[PDB]
């Protein structure tokens, strides 16, 4: 379980490329059963010719990195290297063996490193582009220390960033896209569908038109009008003394439930309590301020035009 | 120039996340945008900050100066560790393509005019540097989550030979000002999300299978059902920020029983943008509340 | 307090020596002083009695008894006590005994103050380390307190917010010593108890009591009465009896939450008045104010024709939305499914194009172009700097 | 009454400016008048007199005792503030003044919510309290002391109820010290009931109150009163944000506030409009 942000992952694709072979040093922190590699930086090493280790090289790099930092929430955690993942192999393994022992520099709290192998070429026949490993045995000196590797799975964050990448991917059915103004509103049935329509609408050209729109306003109005008419039809289809088979059974039951719920809410509502009406009033307040904002924009535009 | 078409691997928070590691909220200019020319475009890959805080209580001579010097040195070291490798062969990364302010209420006039455009955009021709202002989640989700990319204006020998002045009875002042404004950059724009990175690839490979996609789907459904709580969080706080920003505009232009000094002509901060943004956020809110109560009707 | 706290602090806890600073300056004899100090600190860790720990625990108990804070020196003792309590250095047998002595002292004082999240942490720390016999029984009992408080962070009462934020920040700071960085609460408190032996062990009766106190229960009054009986005797603990006063309060807050949840709104008051427990035991003089003042969440509670109205949660609307969502034309389940399918299909295509699998050529072409461009830009910058410099 | 009348009538407030003995006297009488006003049993004039004397300056040498800074280490100039004046066997009691000031402030200032003019408190101590000794921190609780009794009382008085505030005050640690009696305690107790009721309504999510009828007297919490004259005057209003359709016959209040937050939102939009309107008025002159 290696936690990687996704800016990191994009960076690794750039860094894996373009040159043959490149490597670097990865940094972050660890918490318990998770190791969080939150950043990295590169170095000029050739990992297929035992350059620049030594372990003078490791020490020098560590000192430089530490100086660049100080924050203890980026500390050196391990090494990143371009390929080999076991054809080959031996060179990468050899660099790792050399690096710990003469030095014993630095930053550890357990005898460790973490290894990220990057495939340099874009490959997916059997290849895994980022592979994560953690040392095990872990001899703590054997000559200069040797290793075997436990494979670790690569995973991503936490809260917003991962979700944002996924959401962005999901969008694509028209456009491929940021998150940008105008949209979104997200309470679905209906808002999501409206947003989708808006996205389709937006960009055709920024504009081959004067006067008046028929695109989104009748898509939204059509969906609402269809929903109303359909719900009336389904309820009417029930209203002929059938609770079973007609629509399959199945539409009718849902419709009946909706009718009961709205009626119940309405009955409770007026008067102790008004509440959805008050929400409608706060929408009117918001709308009034939107009108005022438009009016302010128009006034500024007149002054702008008259002053240019 | 070296600013033509900006490729952004954003949605994975390429530079924003890098800043977020070094903390935020913050309220001032905080650093430089780094990136490099690749196929077709300049991909903006990295960000690094100099950090200057003068010890605000209580100053008195030399600590402010010392801090600035220190900040410059720290910045040089940070830059070198990425830059140096590039120089040796290639790596990547290089090369200054902008400056950045972290999550400020609005970017006011001396940040753009006097900390960038004063002599560093008269020492650059074609403006290869772009001043980026980010306000995202702090002003509410959506309609804010991208982004202001500004080409900072100003060439600046038409009111600087001597020396800089305003009245008090505008007309002469304005004419020079208009000429300066024209070259630039007023607020003007840089292309974003119009490229396919091809470095997005590792993030695309992830995940799917499986905890990511499953969690995300569940979360999306939960949000879709909800909508109640975050209404409170949004709406009232936005009005306060807007009022605070506008009542500054009023002080700035109506000053105060008299005259200009105005912008002379208006604006290099964010006034026009804030009025448009206010209309759009209110429209999004009004449509969502309307749809909710129409579905109940 | 101060004087004594300084004494330990000067001693081992943190040293520097102090002073020297080598050489010998111009004053002899410095070596003897240094040697003596080193010897004393060394002697402390560990030569086997800490009667020290007993005396320190005694004094802090007395200190918070007195009247009971001011700006005081209770805080400075606790910071000094925490520093001392990082025995390490030597291990384990003597050190462990000292720790058991130490962590009881801490946890108890929290109860006297308020407070009780730190108490919950410190008791779970205490129960981790000891728990056979008398110790086990004590640990098992203390469980009740952990369950009882801390299911919420922040919150209430409007006007107020700034104060709440400040309090939270302070809690986080106390946290540091201590050994988190944020105030402990809720799920995490339960989770760490389950991972160790300290809820497993425990006693059955106490675990079942915790069971009643932490899940949804109904009919409430009967449950409450049972809980009360257990507190008074079983497991024949006096700690339970002294905890009974918040416990009595807390069941009402749980009941109010359950009633709001299940149940769009309800006519509450009579049931609650009854619950407190029968008659010649109520005037709603104080009983109804206790009900009105109590609520873990902002809700209406407020009526005067009898009973109580709520106006949250609005369950019916949510239910309606789901029914509508389902069908509909169909529409949302098909639409959602199509989108869900589409994201993998797109993802696969993109991945393949980059890889080998549809293309391969595109990536290579891009890379070659990219190298040339990168080199050119870098070169241009380098040239400009060089020219300028010369 | 008599002391205040005589000072204001005699015009003796411009002879204390120069002539330095008279100044100290001036301070001495102002302090005593505010104490006397407190202690036979109203809040105002007592608040007005006493607050004016305080708050400011620190610095109080001005009646007694105490010496300023600094003095008495330096040097031979001690003999100015140790000879202007201070007189002995008097002072009149330190402590007693402090209790009078803090209690007077508490009754006045807490009712200066609506909600949310939020409010820079008008005393030296009060403003300090939040940063200082209330805070959010000291270590960790835990009244009863002494002076943090007053802080505890302020917390209780705000919400809630009343009963807790009375318990801290009446009782414990603070009052008994007044030599003008039990009389002062009874008057002050009534003032605490009135201002506790005043603050308690606002509040109550988002209302309702008179819960019920008779209980409203009983729990808030002195028996049983004028009743109608006390309750009506406390509730009334109408100023600012609306309450009431009040039915006195059934003694039930049908508030229908409409609304807390929405009112504030409208106020913000009005505020923004007036700035823009004025800004654009100036532009059309120009």
């Amino acid at each position: 379980t290696l936690v990687l942000p996704p800016f990191v992952a994009a960076a690794i694709v750039e860094h894996a490329k373009r040159r043959r072979n490149s490597a670097g040093y990865l940094v972050g922190s660890r918490s318990g059963n998770q190791i969080t590699v939150t950043d990295y930086i590169p170095c000029t090493h050739e990992s297929t010719s035992d350059v620049r280790t030594r372990a003078y090289a490791e020490e020098l790099k560590e000192r430089v990195a530490l100086k660049k930092c100080y924050t203890p929430s980026i500390t050196l955690v391990g090494w990143y290297a371009a390929a080999t993942p076991e054809p080959g192999k031996e060179r990468a393994f050899d660099l790792w063996c050399q690096a710990p022992g003469a030095s014993f520099s630095k930053i550890r709290s357990h005898n460790q490193a973490v290894m990220l192998l990057g495939r340099m070429p874009t490959a997916a026949d059997l290849s895994i582009r980022w592979e994560a490993y953690i040392t095990s045995n872990m001899n703590d000196g054997d000559s200069l220390q040797c290793e075997r590797m436990q494979q670790l799975t690569v995973c991503v964050e936490a809260e917003t960033p991962s979700m944002n990448v996924l959401l962005a991917e999901m969008i694509s059915k028209t456009l491929y896209n940021g998150s940008m103004p105008y949209p979104t509103n997200r309470i679905t049935n209906l808002d999501r569908v409206a947003v989708e329509a808006e996205s389709r609408e937006a960009e055709f050209g920024r504009k081959d038109n004067s006067r008046n729109d028929a695109e989104p306003r009748p898509v939204e109005a059509a969906l609402l009008n269809v929903q109303n008419k359909l719900h009336q039809a389904i309820s009417h289809a029930r209203a002929i003394l059938v609770s079973g088979n007609k629509n399959k059974s199945e539409r009718q039951n849902e419709s009946a439930a909706v009718v009961e719920n709205y009626e119940a809410i309405l009955a409770e509502k007026s008067q102790q309590s008004s509440r959805d009406d008050f929400i409608t009033e706060s929408y009117k307040d918001a709308l009034m301020i939107k009108y005022t904002a438009a009016l302010l924009r128009r006034h500024v535009m007149e002054i702008e035009r008259h002053g240019r | 120039p070296m600013a033509q078409r900006m490729r952004i691997s954003f949605s994975a928070l390429t530079c924003l996340g890098s800043y977020a590691q070094n903390a935020t909220c913050h309220y001032a200019l905080f650093g430089r945008l780094c990136g490099v020319q690749l196929n077709e475009t300049i991909e903006v890959t990295n960000v690094l900050p100099p950090v200057i805080n003068p010890r605000p209580p209580e100053d008195e001579t030399p600590e402010q100066r010392e801090k600035r010097l220190l900040a410059q040195q720290r910045e040089e070291r940070q830059m070198y560790e990425r830059m140096g490798k590039m120089f040796f062969k290639e790596e990547l990364d290089s090369y200054h393509v902008g400056y950045f302010a972290i999550c400020s209420a609005y970017t006011n006039a001396p940040y753009s005019v006097r900390t960038v455009q004063q002599l560093a955009q008269l020492a650059l021709d074609g403006n290869p540097s772009v001043l980026v202002v980010y306000d995202p989640f702090r002003t509410s989700l959506m309609g804010k989550l991208y982004l202001r990319a500004f080409v900072p204006t100003r060439e600046y020998v038409e009111f600087y030979t001597r020396l800089t002045d305003k009245r008090n009875i505008l007309r002469e002042n304005r004419l020079m000002r208009e000429c300066n404004v024209g070259k630039g950059g007023v607020l003007r724009e840089v292309k974003v999300e119009v490229d396919v990175d091809e470095y997005q690839l590792l993030c695309l490979s992830g995940f799917n299978v499986a905890p990511l996609s499953s969690t995300c789907r569940t979360l999306h459904s939960e949000v879709m059902t909800d909508y109640m709580a975050a209404l409170i969080e949004s709406v009232r706080h936005n009005a306060d920020e807007l009022s605070r920003g506008l009542h500054s505009e009023s002080y700035f232009s109506q000053k105060e029983e008299s005259y200009g000094p105005l912008g002379q002509r208006i604006d290099t901060l964010l006034k026009l943008m804030q009025l448009r943004e206010q209309t759009q956020h209110l429209e999004s809110l009004c449509d969502g509340v309307l749809l909710n109560t129409s579905l109940l009707r | 307090g101060r004087i004594a706290d300084a004494y330990v602090r000067f001693f081992r806890r943190f040293l520097l020596s102090p002073i020297p600073s080598i050489v010998e300056t111009d004053n002899p004899h410095l070596i003897t002083m240094h040697k003596e100090l080193e010897a004393d600190r060394e002697d402390f860790y560990k030569e086997k009695p800490n009667t020290d720990r007993a005396v320190r625990v005694f004094c802090h108990l007395l200190q918070t008894l007195t009247e009971m804070n001011s700006w005081h020196a209770a805080w400075s003792t606790l910071q000094c006590f925490t520093r001392v309590m990082q025995e390490i250095t030597q291990h384990p047998d003597p050190s462990r005994e000292c720790q058991i002595i130490a962590n009881s002292a801490m946890a108890a004082v929290f109860w006297k103050c308020s407070h009780y999240a730190f108490h919950a942490h410190c008791l779970g720390v205490a129960a981790f380390l000891t728990g056979n016999g008398g110790e086990a029984a004590a640990a098992a009992s203390r469980a009740v307190l952990a369950t009882l408080c801390v299911p919420n962070t922040n919150k209430e009462r409007r006007n107020f917010e700034r104060g709440s934020d400040s309090v939270f920040e302070k809690n986080a700071r106390i946290a540091q010593l201590f050994g988190l960085q944020s105030a402990p609460a809720g799920l995490a408190l339960w989770q760490r108890l389950q991972r160790m032996q300290v809820f497993q062990k425990a006693f059955p009766e106490v675990q079942a009591l915790d069971g009643l106190l932490r899940n949804e229960m109904s009919d409430e009054n009967i449950a409450r009465q049972a809980i009360k009986q257990l507190s008074i005797i079983v497991q024949k603990d006096p700690s339970l009896e002294m905890y009974e006063k918040p416990l009595r309060k807390v069941v009402i807050q749980r009941y109010l939450e359950c009633m709001a949840v299940r149940t769009t709104r309800v006519e509450a008051s009579s049931l609650q008045i009854g619950e407190n427990e029968a008659s010649e035991e109520v005037y709603i003089h104080e009983i109804e104010p206790y009900i009105l003042n109590e609520s873990g969440i902002a809700v209406e509670i407020d009526h005067k024709t009898g009973f109580i109205s709520f106006s949250n949660t609005t369950k019916m609307r949510v239910l309606e939305a789901f029914d509508a969502l389902a069908e509909r034309v169909d529409f949302h389940p098909p639409a959602l499914r199509r989108k869900l399918d589409i994201r993998p299909e797109h993802l696969l295509r993109a991945h393949d194009r980059s890889s080998i699998i549809h293309r391969l050529q595109h990536t290579c072409e891009e890379t070659a172009e990219a190298r040339r461009q990168s080199a050119k830009e870098r070169e241009e910058a380098e040239r400009e700097n060089a020219r300028l410099e010369r | 009454r008599d002391g205040r009348d005589l000072v204001l009538r005699s015009g003796v407030e411009e002879t204390v400016e120069k002539s330095v003995h008279l100044a100290i006297l001036y301070n001495r009488v102002i302090a005593q008048l505010g104490l006397a006003s407190f202690a036979a049993g109203d809040v105002i004039q007592a608040y007005n007199l006493l607050s004016s004397l305080w708050s400011n300056r620190n610095h109080d040498v001005l009646i007694s005792q105490r010496m300023p800074d600094y003095v008495k280490e330096n040097d031979e100039e001690e003999l100015k503030f140790r000879d202007l004046l201070v007189p002995p066997h008097a002072y009149i009691q330190h402590a007693q003044l402090e209790l009078a000031t803090m209690l007077s402030t508490l009754v006045v200032d807490t009712p200066k919510e609506a909600k949310k003019p939020y409010e820079g408190s008008r005393h030296q101590s009060y403003f300090f309290r939040i940063i200082n000794q209330m805070a959010y921190q000291p270590l960790l609780g835990d009244p009863v002391e002494f002076r943090e009794q007053l802080t505890a009382a302020y917390i209780n008085l705000k919400l809630g109820d009343y009963a807790k505030a009375s318990e801290v005050i009446k009782n414990m640690g603070a009052w008994s010290m007044m030599p003008n009696g039990d009389e002062a305690l009874k008057t002050f107790l009534q003032h605490l009931k009135e201002a506790a009721l005043r603050i308690f309504c606002y509040n109550n999510r988002c209302n309702f109150a008179t819960i019920s009828v008779d209980l409203m007297m009983k729990k808030y919490g002195l028996n049983e009163n004028e009743v109608k004259c006390i309750i009506n005057d406390i509730i009334s209003e109408s100023n600012s944000s609306l309450i009431a359709f009040w039915d006195r016959e059934d003694k039930y209040l049908h508030v229908d506030r409409s609304n807390t937050s929405r009112l504030q939102y409208l106020v913000e939009g009005i505020a923004e409009s007036v700035v823009e309107v004025a800004q654009y008025s100036e532009r059309r002159v120009r």
